[PDB]
């Protein structure tokens, strides 16, 4: 072989669009549950009184 | 006075330490209060946990659905009945004579006039020579909130 690899050599720009979405998606989830929590305890621990 | 019957008390290791009391359809009863309450068609329903307001609360079973109490938000301040007296209501807060209430009273409804409820006890601090009782109320909108006056102790 006249080159060097690399382990970010054979990512495809569609595997890497996979794990963008699939890490995009994870953080989504949880973030959306994060501002949940965060709604919740806002209009009930204040915002009741 | 005459509707105190339809909270009835909690067995723990035997002796009474609270109250559950039943309103709306729904059986409610103190979170830290631990013991079964002391009759049978209420002890089989599994209580769910509201722990944000101590109150674990169940769905009363059906054939004593229409033997409960009633309950609103409309509180204008002033004297309301309660098991062991009349507590005032002023500046926002329930307050009862000094020393009267304490362990084991958890639970207890305080009633209007009306014999609707208006809160349930779950604490006190004694400030001076009143006390000021920690409770479960529905606000101007009616939805359920715990006060609680600053170093209140659970009961």
């Amino acid at each position: 072989a006249q080159h060097t690899e690399s382990f970010t050599s054979a990512i495809s720009a569609t595997a890497w669009s996979w794990i963008k979405v699939l890490v995009g998606g994870t953080s989504a989830f949880i973030v959306l549950g994060l501002i949940a929590t965060a709604v919740v305890a806002l209009v009930l621990f204040f915002h009741r009184h | 006075k005459l509707e105190s019957d339809k909270t009835f008390p909690i067995m723990l290791n035997g002796q009474v330490n609270g109250y559950a009391c039943v309103v709306g359809g729904r059986v409610f009863k103190p979170l830290h209060v631990e013991g079964r309450i002391d009759n049978e068609q209420l002890a089989a329903i599994k209580l769910k946990k509201a722990s944000i307001y101590d109150l674990e609360y169940g769905d009363v079973p059906q054939c004593m659905k229409s033997d409960t109490l009633q309950y609103t938000s409309d509180k204008p301040p002033g004297f309301y009945n309660w098991h062991h007296g009349a507590v005032q209501y002023e500046n926002n807060r329930f307050t009862v004579p000094r020393g009267v209430g304490g362990k084991g009273d958890s639970g207890r409804p305080i009633l209007d006039n009306k014999g609707r409820v208006v809160a349930i006890v779950l604490g006190g601090v004694n400030e001076g020579s009143r006390t000021a009782l920690s409770v479960v109320t529905w606000n101007q909108k009616g939805v359920t909130v715990k006060d609680t006056p600053e170093g209140s102790e659970p009961w």
